[PDB]
């Protein structure tokens, strides 16, 4: 089912991130940026190039044909072929067909979960530390420098180093 | 101080359908189905294809004397027979099981054709002038190169004729004979004579025995007579006996023959055969491609997609595309 | 002060299969298979389908003389033929290719009966007196109406008779005609004389000839003789030649034969045909359905649905409902 | 596959609510009642009838069986044509018959996540201004007129309006 | 004071496949595909399948004088045929529709063999001395012990002879004959005599009657004649009538025959029957197995898994592997 | 798709809950251990198996190849059926064995998404009397005695009972 991420509680994608799928924009004194995901982004494709090549490797035969042909005293083995050949085109396009609606999407709920569990690894992360926008972004209750934009990316950030600080901005 | 979570978008206008929305959008996709193919017929494996050209494909195999340039030993990948060849069976009649013998011939590999019995084979008889309108090669009468229409001296009575032939290779051998049954009895007695005739093929395992059932028939192509085509294949080993008293149409050439180690095919087609590589090659043109499927066509020779009746087969790979 | 969030529930008690968990109650669902019927024959393409009655389908074709209310032009959407129906081969013999004729017939839509080689074509020989108390009409004895029984003439030998019939129409012929196998020999000389006999027939692409087989039988409808049946297709602008010196039955009546332009078929079933119409016939009966499957038969005319083994297919629209 | 709300965390369904699959019930000063969720219902309305129609015309097509008859001397060919008749109906029943089974999952599973995701976009909104019962429910730390109930539901709730007065309730309350 | 929320782990390093990453290990899991085998034949039902040892299946039932092992009534579960079989047709000739034959005796469960035709039905005839060095027991020629090869006396004329058989059982009776061709004239008038000779058969539903086709044929174990075998299915209910003034190879030992209610199968193989119970038997030994599919063979009788041509179908139950 | 929770916030397995796939590890006064959650894996067990007997019940037919023998004038009749018996034959391999692929991650998924269930049930309940560390455990801001543990693995625990004593080590830090 939809996760609620893509199209959802973030309402759009980022035309400014090109070396990823999944990923962060950071806000800070030096500066800003687009930043992709390495961990899930190659998790995400690892996992896309696998389904793509182990259904192409499942549709790697083929029911084959032939141009054999029959007497007007062979009416019925003609028709015996036809059905059959017609039979085994009628099951494959089927197959074909029904596959690409039922696993396109699962591929874009995938994605689609992958954002989310990014975004919750993010939030589980900075805690009350930080301000959940509900959008998919925070704001920082604290002085948040490029190495502590790293460290969430790196989902190592240190939740007490912090603490103290940003618990004492209450206005 | 922020950061915001967010995924890849483009200006990809590439669309997909799923099961719960259709002309989704998506940043990226693959298609996985081929609808392009070059019209015309190529070589598979580096051996090229057998073009019957303007005989069909029992033509060529009777040796119809207009098929000349394909009167030789063969070697094909497949073979390509044209709609509307002219020279096919020219004398009236019918070749028996002839779709098991095109099955056959597909089934093989190369043909090398040899003498199986010559002229001097036939004793008492005579083995010359043995031709019919309905067989010209150019203005003149004629008959078929593989085949020998024996008609009585006009001076002695037509004997018991034999032939005999031991196959003593390792291939196969293909034969051809037929019987001939003239409208009236004035022919009958005229070519072979009076009395009960027969003709007698025999093997170690093949057992023949035909009379001439004489009949007035509507005219095709010039002839209210008929001929009745048969074919076998002498196996390796085996030996044929020719036995007749009359109204035989004799072997005379015949082919050694090599069964293809694959399905090999016979495409009805007037596309043009060139001399260029193919890995798939199909009875509507040649398909290059590493998709997973065609809607090209169902029959085909070498290493194909899979055939489907489907316009498109496009699988996404990417995210749904949503742009800011 | 209080806001929640929930979901629909009602007092549906349809259930649907899950692959985690069956009979599972859900709010709204759709069934996909029918397994309603009708039970009887309707019209397809507002055409009315042939009821053969009480005549087999080789009786109708070969005017067996109980078959008279058959015996006309003929156009059907598809055949019904009764199980049990006691009119067919009344003179006992074997019809060559039965199946495929059947095969041929079923997919036809149309046939126009006529008078192809009439009585007077066959002169020198009696034409009348070809009749049999194994194929009776009312009381007295008879033949069928469709094939001519000749038999020689006391006076004059039984000479070699020869017809001739052109198709200068643009509709096939489908056309019969039989050899005569007397059990003994005395009635074969009385019948047709001694000798060699011989039963030929020729068009531009057939070519067809029989001698009379005369074996001791086991007597079948009072008769311990036989009739080989056969049957072809005369294409147009071809021509038939019948030539024939005894035991020849010979075509009387034939069909001009229309190639339906899609499936056709014939139904072995008892129930009744009715002044109804359907868009799908099965051989069990009658379906009115938008659903996708049915579970009535495999064997139908008409649009319909794919038939399945299933009792039930139904999925799931709705929620899983779980009132408070 | 289970994404936890129905016949989960949200224990039961509504009767009460007859205009839609999803949706909302509130409560205040003001009284009581049923709202459906028009947007998120509407779209699962499209997804659910785009899914049964997509199975219908993946269905859309036949093997279809013949009458042939066969003689006592073509028992081969007859087993033949039975083998591949009988063949392809059991290969049809196996796709109609798994297909319902593994969709349906997907279908009841589907609906199950539409109410989740309609509960977290809630959940998102009112953020600590209101008590998150853990039944789908929320109790405001302030009053939620009609028009307050109407923009948790229309997805504007202003969250600094009433971030005030809701803080200076949950103090006073403790 | 806290509590963690965690799931399972053990020992296993089996491992699954999944569409997004191969080699995946899993705490539990159940293989659904069977690879192995005992390569042997065993007993389906509590019944022994029949070995035909050195004899083929046409050897068999028409009783090769050199196949006396099998010469009996005989009930099967399946039947195994050696590939090497040296005793087949012995006399050389063609078995007219043989492959329908193998196809309706495997499709039988049980065969009563018995005498049809005793000697003393044919009079003024030599029932003995028909036999052949061809088909030689031990030293000296012998014949089949299903046919009775009839020549005529030395001193007198093959006089006409006549057989009927009623079959007022209820199992339908599988009887054979054939019609010998010597290779020239001395042969046929010592054995059978001048003139013209017949062979006629007679049912309901069947009518035969031929003729000596003679003619010089290769040696086939010191034979350049033949015979053509024929087979037949006598209806219960039915009576067949033998007549003949020569060339005759007539019926002697028939067999009552009895239709499987399912699928029979024959089996082409060099594999050890031994005393054991089988469920499942197929082609290539039997598979015990409670799995869904098997990897061994498709062609098998009994109860068996489906075949695919999978090397593993393991279906996850447990959850992804995750060991500290 | 995933769920997050297995092989994901929740790190790794514990090879010390032999009785349940899904459960509990608790660390209290009177010492520590794992329990299973009987409940939320007894009902895994019921859909997998019944996963598992629908998937062999759907491929609960054979198609049954022949050894009929055919002549050499029989090639195109006996292609037919050798093209017939390898049709059905590739069809039911790819059956098998895409099902399999499919049906393998979506029981891997299910596992995920009934850890993640049951992780999100105890959180509701704990609120803010326990602190979430992220990583799927709970530190209690109060003592939880065994029988305090049970009533969260029972899920009757009393909330407003802890509330104060929790409240009051917010306030002492
Ligand atoms: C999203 O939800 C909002 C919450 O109800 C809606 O906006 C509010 O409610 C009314 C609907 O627009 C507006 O009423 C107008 O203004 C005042 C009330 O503030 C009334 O006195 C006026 O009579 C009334 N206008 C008229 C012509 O009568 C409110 O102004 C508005 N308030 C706020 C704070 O936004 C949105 O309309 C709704 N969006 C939708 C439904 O698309
Ligand atoms: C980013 O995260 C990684 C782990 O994902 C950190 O690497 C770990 O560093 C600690 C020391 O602080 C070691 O004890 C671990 O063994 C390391 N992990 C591994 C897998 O080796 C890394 O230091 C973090 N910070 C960066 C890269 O700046
Ligand atoms: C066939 O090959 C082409 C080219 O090698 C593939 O197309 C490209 O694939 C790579 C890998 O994703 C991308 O970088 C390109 O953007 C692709 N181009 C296009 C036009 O798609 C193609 O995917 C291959 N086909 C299959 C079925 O594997
Ligand atoms: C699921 O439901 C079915 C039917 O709703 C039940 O099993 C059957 O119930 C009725 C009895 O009237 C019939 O379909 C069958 O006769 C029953 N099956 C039998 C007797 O074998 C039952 O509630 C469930 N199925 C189970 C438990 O197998
Ligand atoms: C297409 O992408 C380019 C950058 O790659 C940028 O101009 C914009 O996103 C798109 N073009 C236009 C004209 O909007
Ligand atoms: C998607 O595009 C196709 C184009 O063929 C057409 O059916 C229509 O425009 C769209 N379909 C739907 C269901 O909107
Ligand atoms: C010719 O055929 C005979 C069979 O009688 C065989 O013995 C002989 O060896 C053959 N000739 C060869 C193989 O050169
Ligand atoms: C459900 O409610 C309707 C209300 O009209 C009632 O008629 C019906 O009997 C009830 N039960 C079912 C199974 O529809
Ligand atoms: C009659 O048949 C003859 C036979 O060849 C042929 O000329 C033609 O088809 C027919 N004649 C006419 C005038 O149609
Ligand atoms: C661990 O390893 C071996 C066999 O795999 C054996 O001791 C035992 O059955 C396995 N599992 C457990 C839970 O001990
Ligand atoms: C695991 O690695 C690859 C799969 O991609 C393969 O080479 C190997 O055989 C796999 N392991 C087993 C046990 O098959
Ligand atoms: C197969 O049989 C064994 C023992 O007979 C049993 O333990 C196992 O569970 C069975 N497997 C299945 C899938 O039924």
């Amino acid at each position: 089912g939809l996760f609620g991420a893509i199209a959802g509680f973030i309402e759009g994608g980022w035309t400014g991130m090109i070396d990823g799928w999944y990923g962060y924009h950071h806000e800070n004194s030096q500066g800003s940026g687009y930043a992709a995901d390495k961990e899930s982004t190659q998790k995400a494709i690892d996992g896309i190039t696998n389904k793509v090549n182990s259904i192409i490797d499942k549709m790697n035969t083929q029911f084959e044909a032939v141009g054999h042909e029959f007497s007007n005293l062979e009416r019925r083995i003609d028709n015996l072929n036809k059905r059959m050949e017609d039979g085994f085109l009628d099951v494959w396009t089927y197959n074909a067909e029904l596959l690409v609606l039922l696993e396109n999407e699962r591929t874009l709920d995938l994605h689609d979960a992958n954002v989310k569990n990014l975004h919750e690894k993010v939030r589980s992360q900075l805690r009350d530390n930080a301000n959940d926008l509900g959008n998919g972004c925070f704001e920082f209750w604290h002085k948040c420098n490029n190495e502590c934009m790293e460290s969430v990316k790196n989902g190592t950030y240190d939740y007490p180093k912090y603490q103290k600080e940003s618990r004492l901005n209450r206005q | 101080d922020k950061i915001c979570i967010g995924y890849h978008a483009n200006n990809s206008t590439t669309k997909v359908d799923t099961i719960l929305e259709k002309n989704v959008t998506v940043t990226h996709s693959v298609e996985l189905l081929e609808n392009q193919k070059e019209e015309r017929f190529c070589k598979i494996s580096n051996k090229a294809p057998l073009d019957l050209r303007d005989c069909t494909l029992e033509g060529w195999i009777l040796g119809n004397p207009r098929c000349g340039i394909l009167l030789a030993d063969q070697s094909w990948s497949y073979i390509v027979e044209r709609p509307n060849a002219r020279n096919g069976i020219c004398y009236p009649g019918t070749l028996n099981e002839a779709e098991e013998l095109k099955a056959l011939i597909g089934s093989g590999e190369r043909v090398e054709r040899f003498e199986m019995f010559p002229k001097s084979t036939w004793t008492g008889v005579n083995t010359e002038s043995g031709v019919s309108s309905a067989c010209p090669l150019g203005n003149g009468p004629s008959f078929y190169r593989n085949l020998l229409w024996i008609i009585k001296l006009k001076s002695s009575e037509y004997p018991v004729i034999r032939g005999t032939f031991n196959n003593t290779g390792d291939k196969s051998i293909l034969y051809f004979w037929g019987v001939h049954h003239p409208p009236v009895t004035t022919e009958q007695n005229a070519l072979y004579g009076s009395g009960d005739r027969y003709v007698r093929m025999g093997t170690e395992s093949m057992n023949f025995a035909r009379s001439p059932e004489i009949a007035a028939r509507p005219a095709v192509n010039g002839q209210r007579g008929r001929i009745d085509y048969f074919w076998s294949i002498l196996k390796p080993g085996e030996t044929l006996n020719v036995e007749s008293n009359g109204n035989l149409i004799a072997p005379w050439y015949a082919y050694r023959f090599v069964n293809k180690d694959s399905k090999g095919a016979i495409f009805r087609s007037n596309l043009p055969i060139e001399n260029c590589d193919a890995t798939c090659q199909t009875t509507e043109g040649v398909i290059r491609t590493n998709k997973t499927f065609q809607n090209v066509s169902p029959l085909w020779i070498g290493e194909c997609p899979k055939y489907v009746k489907s316009k498109s087969l496009r699988l996404a790979t990417g995210l749904r595309n949503v742009p800011q």
